[PDB]
């Protein structure tokens, strides 16, 4: 019903939260409005509502969100993974 | 001599009228010359020709044939030049006002009519299209603006047409202007801000009662209306005052409940309401409902909490206020005093309360409750405190009367100083009358003997009571280690003397120093047993002649 | 024995013998009793015996002429 | 004649009771009845002292000796201050003699009797100290007046008298009497290392019946300096001296000066630190001491507790907070731990003689507040690993004194101390705590950091903390 | 009712004033 | 009305205002002489991860009646365990 | 990272932070990526692995700021006329630089200087001790600069101040910013923060004020006029009070506006008490204004003035009732004084704010008017109250109408209340309501019970218990007389009595008399008649029958036109033995009448004095012997 | 003829009978006109010069006398 959303893009990334009832296009909205971007550039891809894609609040935590993923043109995917613990 | 002359005068007269007739929307202002040359000739004239006079058939004949024939085109300027100056323009003012003095003249002479011609040339029409000007006016303004604006602008018009009648208009017509303007203005919207006034009431405001009472009280019809709708309010306000009031201080914040309610209240009525009497009237009635209605369930406390909040200041209280400032609450409590319901009431509890001051002493001053005593009197009359009166002189003269008593001391053993005071029961209301007998102990049984010589030589025809319940005094136990001083009634002394001489002691003796029945001796001794002076040798509560009491020897007091 | 003060009414008796009610000294019994007293707020004194009476008679106070009552 | 420690030889003991008939063989089979005690004590002043008229008939009859002991009174002033006239009739009948001690016993005689706590008279009061004051006025030649001494508050300003004619004109106040008595033992037995606290306890007790807890108070006060050069314990006196305010107080008598309370306290205060410093001078023989040491440390708190209920100008507070600032400095530390604060806030059961009433309760909380208000030490620790909070959780009877029970938290939490702690064995604020109603209120007052108790985790797992952390940090891993 | 301090005296120390 | 920070790795994480002005030395460095820019250069990225999860969890789960959740911790902390808030006073 | 580095020299490292915060502190533009720097570097310092470094830092800092201080110092003192126009400058700016160098490094602020301090406790019972970065940094800027200035400074600035005193102002903001930092030094203490502004300002200041306003006031007094005076003196404390706005802190306005009070008014005090006796007496009225509003300040000035006003009024009290119209004597009375009670509220409301205590000088005030007047003997005062009463209920022609008469009563309270002795009202009061309504009613009945209704809750409740049901008396007397005709059903020249049905010891007309004139001849069916239907309804009470003095209507038959007048009982009776017989013998009334001779011949005297009969005897005293004749040519 | 006032003063029949002092008729039996002052206490004429002339303070509450009206 509550899902922490992540935004994983090359190096950037961005938090926020958002309810399930909102649609993909509005999410493209929020984007756009973050970044500057137009929607048609926009193109939001995971590894109506946010819960028809397969989310829940039990797997999406305000302290463990659940790994979600988005990318950006159309390129594919290119994300850096995090540095390696010692 | 004088028909010729008024030949001539008709002559100049139908002259005059070709030249008026001639002039071309000039009529006006070459009319006004004229007229002034014309005049000036009739004053020498008529000082020349000192059956009727010759210059008042002048002013007719100069009246009928320019100003009546005239008249509808001189009324069609007049009525132009006042609707132009109700807009602002200016005409000439002295062309207009020489006009009006020469309708004036005209029939000055005539003692009947003065200015019934003046008025009905133009007067009448004048008034008429006047009001029609204010209604139209009225209406507009009551349809885009508020009624605060409006008023004033009214007021702004009203000095501004008085200016512009005292520029023209006779002096006589002022107060028939005011009175049209007036129907015309409110006579149609004074029901409206009736309503809105509770409003306004509730706001408290102060700029807003004002800038209503200023018209309202112009009006007649409304000026009841507000005077019960302020009653209610402050009658609303003051039964809001009563219930914030707590019952533990209830005496205290009861004075101070109505006075910080009159106090604020008044100055509102002096200064936004002129300080008018018909307020301060209603303001009485609710508050003596106030007064009337009790918080307390019980009946008549608030006269109750009176006599106990002036003991307050009558008891001697430590940290005593400055006697000033107790004169200032005295003289404040006055003021209250005048809404108590019934006086007798608190009559009945002044009295009974005033016996504790001279049984202990409460009164630090005695001057001081003479004051209350000259300022009742001057409330309610002399027979409200004839007792209340009485009764102090009796006690002053108690001091002469112990040095009497010691003037017949040297006339003149216990070992034990005697007290002695005399009252009266009409004055000291002590309906307590003992109807059981008590026999006296040994000690006073020698004062009786000398106070009987004593009475007899000073006084004749009386007799004199002797309540000795009543009579209290501190006795100081020897027998224990550390001394100790306690206060006890006469009839336990009484029973107090069988303790000394033995410690156990059966309850039928002390009946026999009693000599008075062991029923209300068992509460007597059953008063004694509370105080622990003495441990009953019988664990039961009940008392009777067979039980013993043994004395305690280490009781501490 | 400390300390004592007395405390004293003086008064006349000449002024009244009887009761209003019982024609009979207030103190003594009343008339049917020769008793009981009572008392009411207008401080009125009579024989409770001869009050009950003239209560029962009329509901009127002898002096204060309104319905008499009782204090205590 | 072989003798105890104390130089108590085998007949010094006999004649203590005063079984002649043992004495009387022991003098006949040629033994010295002049032996010096410890102090310096013969049998004749164990006599003098002991005032048995039949073993002193022995004694003559084998001629025993006068001995003047370390504490520097003569034997003939102990039969004075032993209040046996017959003795003194007895030796005053001895042949041989000195009239220096007869004058300045016969003074101490009639100040014997006056000051005396159960043979007291008044009229053994006058006639011996006349009697002795003519002796000085026996010659007119040679005139001895009795020296006067300073006028104290304790005195009430009094100086000794010094003719008959001041002797016959105070015959008739008894006090008066009383009074000059103390001065004459005073003005003797100062230089003498002897005391006469007795005495003075007698006046004071006496006057605590007779209402006058003013005198008794300075003459005490005085009796608290004579402990002083004496260099005896005044604890003992200190014990009484606090249960004397323990009634009076109690019964609201007089409140009014807190300035005398300072005197008390600047007075133990070295007291105390002498308490201490006698902890300094012996370590096993102090172990009963310890509870006398704890004592004194009660009476601080019963001293707070009337501390506590007077009240003045902030000043007298100033002059108060001072010396409680050096007692906080001082170790105030206890064996099993149990500091004051500790000690202030738990279940302080060691209260006795009146002290087990309202005046001193187990929950104080003001006294408790007023210890912060100090500046105590906020986390200090027992040898248990306990904390301040440790112990207010484990308390009994919480709808018992509700409100003291909430209000100490509130100035607790405030002053630092740490909301979550665990020393020894696990002890967590919310494990030490049993009763669910105070839990909750410690819920309420929580707040939230990060490394508070993140670091928590470390000890899950107990890696190396050493040369791999800040200085100042290291004592976090310690605290959790 | 009001008590007195015992004020034992030490046997092996017999004289008063020296206590222990 | 957004806040970046950044760190030696090269990554950008991005949140709102308030979030960051929970700390005290964050507020330090902001008060120092449009989107504000903010470097700190001696930390991985790790435990900015880490601090932006607590940024979120304060704010949110602060003060309620509800049980709070547990926090699920990593084996592998040691020194940020104590010096995530010794520097970046939180 | 973030770990303890092995080796860090600070002779090396220091140099840049030396290079950056003297930029700082002079608000010159920094460089972001070194503000970041800068705080690693510090960071990196604070914990040295092999010993930490905290003490170096602090005593280089110290030093640094020291030397900085002194260096502006010695630019500051040498320049002429602008010494506090730079002073200004160069404190603005090291206000700022002060807490910009405080936020810069926080972690020694709180990780080693903290933890080694001196509590506030120690500092109340007593090595220069460790103390936080920005208060060193700002205490520093006082022993250094304030000091060797301090006389200088405040030399020049009380010349500003006291040129101000002139219309014109040479600046506005400069003077305030030196004045208000003196405050702002001494941010951080335990107490007393004002202590030193106090100390270094407010003495000079203070006594400077008194001075120049003790010249100026006695400049104006010497040749001005009071009026002119009183006015002039409103206008300069409001100036004062504007100016002190600008350059003082807000805290000491009270202190300035006293002191100049007791300079400028209550030292010639002696002045203004001297014309306070014309300016009331000509009743003028601006004055009032001005006098009042001045003299509160000082407590003393009250009391004069009061005593006063209030001595002007006993004379306009007297002086408006010198003489009375004999033909008005109750209504041109209440009319005179009752308006000057009037005007005189107004006034006290109009300009002295409606002070509580002038309304008490009033009250006293009239109190030597109405109670007393001198003529007329005593008591003549309080009397006549009641006929103002009588009349205003009398039955009056043209009769005020409900309303009016109303409020009339509503306004003769306000002078009920100042008369002293009101028990002689009641006895003066009571027997008019006896003579008013028995011969003839005079008001309805409601306006005859609104005045008992006023006095009942005016004063004394219960003090009316008397009168009281008098109304109620005569209101039930009709209605059982109907119950008296019930009886009369079942069972005369048209004669109904009235029922008397009253209380004793009310209603006083007393005059009871010994011969009691026996009964009337000519009937008697009416006295059973009460008697059994009372008999009846009434038992257990007396029987009164006070049949004399009782009023009565009489028809007489000698002329042949009867005719109405009044005739009494006694008269009346009289005139019925002389019906039969026209001469009639003194004796026989005797036998009839039964009463005394003085009143029967005084009632006969009564006859001559209308001139009814003629007496045959010529003697005006009549005998038994003395005969007497009808007179025929009477008529009525 | 046309009217007849009949007036007189009720009240109970046994409060008030006679003289308190002397028990006497009201009128001229004295062991005496009807006596009036401030306190309006009534007592026989003869009654109330000697007991005047005795002690010139009221009988019942030793207050003045005066002879108000009768
Ligand atoms: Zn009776
Ligand atoms: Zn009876
Ligand atoms: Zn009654
Ligand atoms: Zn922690
Ligand atoms: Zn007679
Ligand atoms: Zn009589
Ligand atoms: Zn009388």
């Amino acid at each position: 019903m509550d899902v922490f959303l992540m935004i994983r893009r090359h190096k950037t990334t961005i938090f926020t939260d958002a309810k399930e009832s909102s649609t993909v296009f509005e999410l493209k909205r929020i984007v756009e409005g973050i970044l500057k971007r137009p929607p048609d550039e926009q193109r939001l891809y995971k590894d109506k509502t946010l819960g028809e894609c397969g989310f829940t609040s039990q797997t999406a935590r305000p302290q463990a969100p659940a790994t979600v993923g988005l990318a950006f043109r159309f390129e594919a995917l290119c994300i850096e993974p995090f540095s390696s613990p010692p | 001599l004088y028909t010729e002359t008024k030949i001539f005068l008709e002559n100049h007269v139908r002259h005059l009228h070709k030249r008026v007739l001639e002039s071309e929307e000039q009529v006006l202002v070459m009319y006004h010359r004229y007229w002034e040359e014309y005049s000036k000739g009739a004053d020498y004239m008529d000082c020349l020709y000192r059956l009727m006079e010759i210059g008042e058939l002048a002013l007719d004949m100069w009246r009928k044939l320019m100003v009546e024939p005239l008249q509808a085109i001189l009324i069609r300027m007049l009525l132009r030049e006042i609707k132009n100056d109700r807009g602002g323009e200016d005409p000439n003012q002295k062309v207009i006002h020489g006009v009006i003095n020469s309708f004036v003249h005209v029939e000055q002479y005539k003692k009947k009519f003065p200015l019934k011609f003046y008025q009905e040339i133009f007067e009448s029409p004048f008034l008429t299209e006047t009001g029609e000007y204010y209604k139209q006016e009225a209406s507009n303004l009551l349809q885009e603006s508020n009624c605060s604006q409006y008023m004033e602008k009214v007021l702004g018009r009203l000095k501004d047409e008085e200016i512009r009648c005292r520029k023209y208009l006779h002096p006589s017509s002022y107060t028939k202007v005011i009175h049209e303007c007036q129907q015309r203005m409110v006579a149609d919207h004074l029901q409206f801000l009736h309503a809105e006034c509770h409003n306004i009431i509730r706001q408290e405001k102060k700029n807003d009662m004002a800038n209503m009472y200023v018209l309202l009280r112009a009006v007649s019809t409304g000026l009841p209306h507000m005077i019960q709708e302020l009653q209610n309010h402050i009658h609303d306000e003051g039964l809001r005052a009563t219930s914030n009031l707590t019952q533990e201080n209830m005496p205290t914040l009861f004075v101070e409940s109505v006075l910080e309610v009159h106090g604020k209240f008044v100055q509102l009525i002096n200064t936004v309401l002129n300080g008018d009497q018909h307020f301060m009237s209603a303001l009485d009635k609710a508050l003596t409902s106030v007064v009337n209605y009790r918080e307390p369930k019980s009946v008549c406390k608030a006269p109750e909490l009176l006599a106990k909040y002036c003991d307050n200041l009558l008891k001697k209280s430590a940290k005593g206020m400055t006697e000033n400032e107790v004169e200032d609450r005295l003289t404040s409590f006055i003021t209250v005093f005048k809404y108590i319901d019934d006086k007798d009431v608190f009559q009945k509890f002044y009295a009974r309360m005033l016996a504790k001051r001279l049984i202990h002493g409460l009164s630090m001053s005695m001057d001081s409750e003479e004051a209350m005593i000259n300022k009742l009197k001057q409330a309610c009359g002399y027979e409200f405190t004839s007792k209340l009166h009485r009764m102090y002189t009796d006690m002053s003269v108690s001091a002469d009367l112990n040095n009497k008593f010691n003037n017949f001391i040297k006339n003149q053993d216990l070992g034990i100083s005697f007290q002695i005071y005399v009252l009266q029961a009409g004055a000291w209301p002590l309906t307590q009358a003992p109807s059981s007998t008590f026999a006296i102990p040994q000690e006073l049984e020698k004062s009786v003997q000398m106070f009987e010589l004593f009475y007899s030589q000073h006084f004749s025809g009386r007799k004199l009571t002797w309540l000795h319940y009543l009579c209290t005094g501190e006795v100081k136990m020897n027998y224990l280690g550390k001394p100790y001083v306690a206060m006890v009634t006469t009839y336990q002394m009484a029973v107090l003397l069988a303790f000394n001489n033995s410690e156990t002691v059966s309850y039928k003796e002390l009946q026999d120093s009693t000599q008075m029945n062991e029923k209300e001796l068992t509460k007597t001794i059953k008063s004694l047993l509370d105080v622990k002076m003495i441990n009953h040798d019988s664990e039961k509560e009940d008392i009777d002649a067979e039980s013993s009491f043994s004395l305690n020897m280490n009781f501490s007091s | 024995v400390k300390k004592w003060n007395a405390v004293a009414l003086w008064a006349w008796d000449i002024v009244v013998d009887n009761c209003a009610i019982c024609r009979n000294h207030i103190m003594d019994l009343c008339i049917e009793c020769q008793c009981t007293v009572a008392w009411g707020v207008c401080n009125h004194a009579f024989h409770f015996h001869c009050i009950s009476r003239w209560l029962k008679t009329r509901q009127v106070c002898p002096l204060d002429n309104r319905e008499w009552e009782f204090q205590k | 004649s072989i003798a105890n420690k104390y130089d108590n030889t085998c007949l010094m003991i006999a004649a203590y009771k005063g079984h002649t008939d043992v004495v009387r063989y022991l003098l006949e089979q040629r033994a010295d009845p002049n032996a010096k005690a410890h102090c310096g004590a013969t049998a004749l002043h164990f006599a003098a002292e002991a005032g048995h008229i039949d073993i002193v008939k022995e004694l003559i009859k084998w001629r025993a000796a006068i001995v003047v002991n370390g504490h520097g009174m003569t034997p003939l002033k102990v039969a004075a201050e032993s209040c046996k006239a017959d003795v003194v009739e007895l030796l005053l009948s001895h042949a041989d003699c000195d009239r220096r001690s007869r004058i300045e016993a016969l003074e101490l005689l009639g100040a014997s009797f006056a000051n005396d706590r159960e043979n007291y008279d008044i009229i053994k009061t006058y006639h011996y100290l006349y009697l002795a004051m003519l002796e000085r006025f026996q010659d007119g030649d040679n005139i001895l007046e009795k020296e006067v001494l300073p006028p104290i508050h304790a005195y009430g300003n009094r100086t000794e008298c010094r003719n008959p004619q001041e002797l016959e004109s105070i015959r008739q106040d008894r006090d008066a009497l009383h009074m000059e008595g103390l001065i004459v033992r005073e003005r003797i037995l100062g230089a003498d290392n002897i005391d006469v606290s007795h005495p003075i306890i007698y006046r004071g007790a006496v006057y605590a019946d007779n209402m006058e807890f003013e005198q008794c108070i300075k003459l005490w006060l005085h009796a608290l300096h004579l402990r002083q050069k004496g260099n005896r314990n005044t604890h003992k006196d200190l014990l009484r001296f606090a249960q004397v305010f323990s009634q009076m107080i109690h019964l609201n008598e007089t409140v009014k000066a807190p300035d005398i309370e300072c005197v008390l306290r600047c007075s133990v205060l070295e007291i105390e630190q002498s308490m201490n410093r006698v902890k300094n001078i012996s370590d096993a023989d102090v172990h009963n001491a310890m509870d006398n040491y704890e004592c004194n440390l009660y009476t601080f708190l019963y001293l707070v507790c009337i501390s506590t209920k007077t009240q003045c100008s902030e000043e007298d507070q100033c002059k108060i907070n001072k010396q409680i600032y050096n007692l906080i400095h001082l170790d105030p530390r206890t064996r099993e731990g149990f500091t004051l604060l500790h000690l202030a806030v738990n279940s302080n059961t060691p209260v006795d003689d009146f002290h087990t009433n309202d005046v001193c309760s187990f929950p104080n909380a003001l006294v408790t507040k007023l210890l912060l208000d100090c500046g105590a030490e906020v986390n200090a620790v027992d040898n248990e690993g306990n904390s301040a909070l440790h112990i207010i959780v484990q308390y009994n009877r919480p709808i018992s004194d509700f409100l003291t029970l909430h209000s100490i938290i509130i100035s607790l939490v405030e002053a630092g101390a740490h909301t979550d702690m665990t020393n020894k064995q696990n002890k967590t604020p919310l494990d030490k705590s049993t009763t669910g109603v105070s839990e909750i209120l410690l819920k309420t007052q929580m707040k939230m950091s990060l490394k508070c108790l993140a670091a928590r985790a470390v000890r899950a797992n107990d890696i190396n903390y050493q040369d791999q952390i800040p200085r100042t940090l290291e004592e976090f891993v310690g605290f959790h | 009712l009001f008590k007195e301090s015992e004020e034992i005296r030490t046997p092996n120390c017999n004289c008063k004033y020296c206590s222990h | 009305m957004y806040v970046k920070l950044i760190s030696s790795d090269g990554h950008e994480f991005i949140v709102k205002r308030e979030h960051a002005l929970t700390s005290g030395t964050i507020k330090a460095m902001l008060s120092g002489p449009e989107t504000n820019e903010v470097n700190f250069r001696e930390i991985p990225s790790h435990v900015l991860s880490k601090v932006c999860m607590y940024f979120t969890y304060k704010v949110r789960y602060t003060n309620s009646s509800t049980e709070i959740p547990e926090f699920p911790i990593a084996p592998e902390i040691a020194l940020e365990l104590l010096m995530a808030a010794n520097f970046l006073d939180c």
